[PDB]
Order: structure tokens, then sequence, then C-alpha cells
């Protein structure tokens, strides 16, 4: 039964990521309530694997504006060299 | 009874579920037992037709 | 449980059969077949029944069972008869009791029955019926049993449904008289009835006749239309009782290995686009079992399915219709080795692959087919910096930049992606 | 649970006796889970003691 938690630590991974992420980004966490809402199924694992999904377009949305604000960064001394003569 | 009859009545849904697996084994078995009579007929009717048709 | 519970109560109940051996009441001549092979573990008597010739074995126990006919008087004598027909392990086999003389001991005596589904009358009706499969007699006619209430009354209402439906799949094991049920409407009302809700027992037992009707290429070929690989991959997401997964794996592995024609195997490319039944294996494959046929038949899954994408990621039929302008979303079109390798096929004479999608993005107003090619064009020109430059002289970027504000937020997101690919160096 | 997931489970339970000591225990509240930590600071004893 080890495969369980297995990926049961690949889902905690990915939501450290994610956690660590929204704390970067300082976002206040709402917290209702609703501690007892523990379901049964066995399909919340396809669930979770496309939230997993979300998390690595969000990893790709970080790594690409990394990328756009390091064009712009030349873009502003490329306009600075315009303005002389 | 309270013990003996829930010892009853494990046995019996041990019967049953014993009963339902292997009976479906067994037709499984007996399933891959028409597929593969089937194919070794075909073969046959092959093997069989082709003298066939030349001495006809 | 209802069935074997009454079973058991009657084998229990000793009729007073010799209070009229050849008595009162009840007839007086048909106890001296009773009297005669009581031991039913008796290796000479289950080889002496062939010294009754049939004369009274099946003979005039037929219409016997219907000379008695009260719910106490015939609900015992009933069970003292057709518990012998049950059991039947080898007492009569391959017919036996054989009643040349007559046809109605084989087959035309239950017309009148049929009646009462409830107090096991149909069920030995169904039960009699059910002596085909591993007996060795024909059926005289297929339509005198496909077409009776049997087993239509019983459709809808459970342990009685459950035995009727046991006795059908026991029966459709040959080919010859599945193909006249299959003729018939009976796929419809097997699809019907498999779509009902019900019991686990019974769902099982419905993809069991189907695994059973999976034999015949050609038949499966005629059902090809009815969306019966969708459904049972749904309801095998739906469910996972270990036999059912195995049974239906087992019949997937049956369209696979038949396979009549390739051409009508468009069923290739829908068992991953209706649903990722990939997917779902990518776990089962994980859990291991003892059955060697489970892992077996995983394994070969896996490898088929792996030939069939693979085939599947092809650019002819995929130019043929982005071409025509109907994107549908195939897997074919994310495949990483499609951009890797063959990435330079969209690069036709003067781009025309490029600039028709550029011209179907400013027609079409269909949000996902939109996305497929704003997602087609961002990962081709992911790779190609110069068909970059082709692209931005063309001015697609306007386009991209005005689909990128746009009522789906989705086409948003993915005019967003394209466009970013093309802030790469720029 | 059985009737959470329905598939015909009596759950059984029998009752045996064995030598094996059980673990102890002890109900608290609000105010009584601090004495209970500090008397169970120097170990817990015996059963039933």
């Amino acid at each position: 039964f080890v495969n369980e938690v297995r990926r049961c630590e690949e889902m905690d991974r990915k939501l450290r990521f994610v956690e660590k992420e929204i704390r970067k980004a300082n976002i206040p966490i709402m917290d209702t309530g609703e501690n007892p809402e523990v379901p049964f199924p066995r399909d919340m694992i396809d669930l979770e694997a496309n939230f997993e999904k979300i998390e690595n377009e969000l990893k790709e949305i970080n790594t690409n504006q990394e990328a756009l604000k390091r064009n712009f960064l030349e873009l502003t001394e490329l306009k600075f060299i315009l303005r002389k003569t | 009874a309270l013990s003996d009859a829930d010892v009853q009545k494990q046995i019996k849904h041990m019967m049953a579920f014993i009963e339902q697996e292997a009976n479906e084994k067994a037709e499984e078995i007996d399933a891959k037992a028409e597929e593969e009579f089937n194919i070794e007929k075909g073969r046959l009717v092959q093997t069989q037709r082709l003298k066939i048709m030349e001495y006809y | 449980n209802i069935i074997a519970a009454k079973a058991a109560e009657v084998r229990a109940n000793k009729v007073n059969w010799q209070s009229y051996l050849q008595g009162q009441m009840i007839s007086a001549e048909d106890c001296e077949f009773i009297q005669r092979f009581e031991m039913k573990r008796s290796s000479e008597d289950k080889q002496e029944m062939l010294q009754t010739e049939g004369s009274q074995c099946a003979k005039t126990f037929i219409n016997l069972m219907t000379h008695i006919s009260k719910e106490q008087t015939v609900q015992y004598i009933l069970t003292m008869v057709d518990d012998m027909l049950q059991e039947n392990h080898q007492r009569v086999s391959i017919f036996f009791d054989y009643a040349k003389r007559s046809k109605s001991t084989a087959w035309p005596y239950f017309l009148p029955m049929l009646n009462r589904q409830d107090p096991f009358t149909v069920h030995m009706a169904a039960r009699i019926i059910a002596k085909l499969a591993a007996w060795g007699k024909e059926l005289m006619e297929g339509s005198d049993l496909n077409y009776y209430f049997n087993w239509i009354k019983t459709q809808l209402s459970s342990q009685y449904v459950q035995c009727v439906a046991g006795c059908l799949q026991l029966m459709l094991r040959v080919n010859e008289y599945r193909f006249a049920w299959v003729e018939a409407d009976g796929v419809n009302c097997i699809m019907g009835v498999l779509s009902n809700k019900c019991g686990f027992q019974l769902q099982y037992q419905m993809i069991f006749s189907i695994w059973l009707l999976a034999f015949s290429p050609q038949m499966c070929e005629h059902l090809r239309r009815y969306n019966i690989i969708p459904v049972l991959s749904d309801i095998l997401q739906e469910s996972v009782k270990e036999k059912v997964t195995r049974i239906i794996l087992a019949a997937f592995r049956n369209f696979l290995e038949k396979s009549t024609e390739r051409e009508t195997r468009q069923e290739y490319a829908l068992a991953m686009i209706q649903c990722k039944v990939l997917k779902q294996l990518e776990n089962l494959e994980q859990q291991k079992y003892d059955d060697e046929d489970i892992s077996e038949d995983i394994k070969f899954l896996l490898e088929k399915l792996g030939e069939s994408v693979q085939d599947l990621s092809s650019f002819d039929e995929y130019s043929s219709e982005l071409k025509s302008g109907r994107l549908e979303w195939s897997p074919v079109h994310k495949s990483e080795k499609f951009w890797r390798e063959n990435a330079v096929r969209l690069n036709e004479k003067n781009y025309e692959l490029l600039k028709i999608l550029t011209k179907l993005l400013e027609v079409s107003d269909d949000p996902q087919v939109l996305a497929v090619a704003a997602h087609d064009v961002g990962e081709y020109v992911r790779h190609y910096p110069r068909g970059k430059r082709v692209i931005e002289q063309l001015g697609g970027k306007q386009l991209v930049m005005n689909h990128m504000h746009h009522e789906d937020q989705q086409v948003r997101y993915n005019a967003l992606l394209a466009v970013q690919k093309l802030m790469v160096h720029n | 649970g059985t009737e959470h997931s329905g598939s015909t489970v009596p759950s059984i339970l029998n009752r045996m006796q064995t030598n094996q000591t059980p673990p102890t225990y002890n109900k608290t509240n609000k105010f009584t889970h601090g004495f209970q930590n500090i008397v169970d600071a120097y170990g817990i004893g015996t059963y039933r003691e």
C-alpha cells in the first residue's frame, strides 16, 4: 500500500508549492470552517491531478512573467538610448 | 444467539463469496474453451477444405 | 437470496408420492421411476437411468407437472421434480433422457406456462429452457423463447430477475442463436437495462452478457453504431468491484483481438477521445493481483494502446481536418513529437496552413476551435524563430491581440499563452 | 459505514481474551487536562491502578 502514500506525498509537495506561492502573494486565507466534510469516493485523485495541472500552469506563468520583466528591462534601455542624439 | 449467529453469518457470507467468485471463474474458463474450440475447428476446416477443393 | 432460500425451504419437504405410488389423489403409476434412483450419488443409478428409456422420465413427468397445479400441491411436486432437473451434473448431460416419440418433452409445453413469475414456475420454465448450451439438443424455434415475457416483465420491477438473467447468460454461449437474438431489438433492451441503475451484481451480469456477445466479430461490427464502449468505460469509472473491471477489460480485449476491419475500427481513437481509459489504466497497473489474466491483459492493453495513440499521431488527417476547419480537441495536437520532428510539415506552400488558420481564426467564432488553432500556432512558433518573423510580418499577432479580450476567458488565457510564446525573444 | 457503502457487509466483531496488557486511558475535560498532564509527566502506571 506504499504507492498510495507516495502519491499522497506528491500531493503534499504540490500543495506546499501553492502554499508558498500564496504566501509570497500574501493573500489572506479564508478558513470558513467545515471541519466535518470528509468524503469517501475514489475519484478525487483525478480532481487533485487536475489541480496539480493548475499548479503546473501556475509554475509556467511565474517562469514566464520572469522572462517578460527581463525583456522589459532591455526595452526601457533601448528607449533611453533612443532619447539621445 | 449473537456471537454464534455472527459466526454462522460469516460462514454463510464466505461461502457466498467463494461461490460467486469461482463460479464466474469456471464460466470464464469455459468461455476461453469455447474460443479455443472454434479456433481449432476453423484451422481444421481450412486444412480439409484444401484437399476437398483439389479433388473436386 | 430469495430463490436459494425457497430451494432450501422446500428441499426438506418430503412429498407423499408413496401414498399414491400408483394410488389415490395424485395419479396411479408414475412412482415406479421415483422409487428408482433415489440415491443421486449412485453410479449405478445415474448409468441405469437409461433403462427407463425415457418412457416415464420427462414423458409422463411432463404433463404431470401440469396434472398437479396448486400453490401448495404443485409447489412441492414442482421442486421435487425440478431440483433433479437442476442438479443434472452428469445425470442427463448430453440429453440422455431423449423421448424421441414426442417433441413436447424437448420443447413445446411451456406456452400456457410462463405465468405467475414469482412461485418458481417461471424459474423451472427458464431452467428447462436452459437445456441448450451444455446439452445436446438444437432449439426448434428461437423466437419461441426470445419473444416471450419470461424476461421482458422481469426486466423491470429482484433475486428472481437475477436468476432469470443467470439462466440467460448461461444459455448465451454459442453464436447460432445469439445471432438470432442480436437481429432482434434485444441489443437496445440490453443497453437500456444497462443504463438503468440497479444492484452491482445485476450490472455485472449485464456486462457479462455483453462480454459473451463480444465473441462475434461481424456482429460487433454491425453493432458498432451504439455507444457501448464509452458507456462501459463510464460505468468502469463509476464502479470498482474487481470482477467487473476484469470482465470490462476482457471485453475491450475481445474487441481489440477480433477487429473485423481496421476501417470500421474508428473506435480506436474514440477509446481515448471519449474518455482516456489509459488514465484509468495508469492507476490500475499499480494495483497488482494474483490473477495472471489481469496482469497479462493490462500489459497487453498498455502496449496496444501505445500503438493506437502512436498511429493516431499523424499529420495527414491532421492537416485534412485543419483545412476543413473542424478543430476538435484531439490528443495529437499536444503530442510533443509532432513539434519536435514533424513541425516543418505545417510550413506548406507559402505557409498555406498557417495563413489559412489565420483566416479561419478571423472567420469562426467558436471558442474551442479558436483555442485549438491558437495552441497549435503557439506550439509551432515555439521552435522556429524564423517563422516567428514570418508570422509577425503577416500580422497575426494583431488578430491574437484582438482575440485576447474575449467573452471566453479560456480563449483569453490561451491567447495570452500564444502571445507569450511570441514574446519569446521579442 | 456499511450503509454508506452498501455491499452486504455485516462488519462482524468477535471478543477474545489474552495476556497482553491493555493500555491505560482516562477521559478528561477542559478543567482536568492540566492535572492529567502533570500526573502523566511521571509516567503512567499499571492497568486498573
